[PDB]
């Protein structure tokens, strides 16, 4: 786990075989993580749309371990201000919003 | 930060 | 209730006495609500950060209402691409992130 939210909600994740943080944004749809190296299929996607778009690398059915929870999701690939966990691997982990 | 991403 | 995220986590709320829906985002630190007109005394802020800053209105202890629970927190109003209820006002709710 239960995450209070008096500080940004930050969790360690693996992926790539690489150690790695990232903030667990609700607000996101998506996930999108910085210098991570993945192997297997990508497409070019349009993210963003304030200023322009941000085109990253779309990798899909990436595992992805998430504070200790082995999953599966598209992992989008690309330059972030904060390395985010959206929504689409909120899901995969089980998580909810409580109060 | 603030953080609303859509695609 | 309990919040799964297969869809934007969107709730009611109530706020300068008028009713809006604003979305429960974790990845942000601070609440930022367009066209409500609040009473009492505000002062500048600049938010943002990427391109530019963004300035809004920043009220303090302003009552609201999120999904039937009435809190008080800080209020940043301006026009913003999507109703945010941020960190500051979800503790306030006591609401957490569960997995």
């Amino acid at each position: 786990p239960q995450i209070t939210l008096w500080q940004r909600p930050i969790v360690t994740i693996k992926i790539g075989g690489q150690l790695k943080e990232a903030l667990l944004n609700t607000g996101a749809d998506d996930t999108v993580l910085e210098e991570v190296n993945l192997p297997g299929r990508w497409k070019p996607k349009l993210i963003g749309g304030i200023g322009g778009f941000v085109k990253v690398r779309q990798y899909d059915q990436v595992p992805i371990e998430i504070c200790g929870h082995k999953t599966i999701g598209t992992v989008l690939v690309g330059p972030t201000p904060t390395n985010v966990i959206g929504r689409n691997l909120m899901t995969q982990i089980g998580c909810t919003l409580n109060f | 930060f603030n953080f609303p991403q859509i695609t």
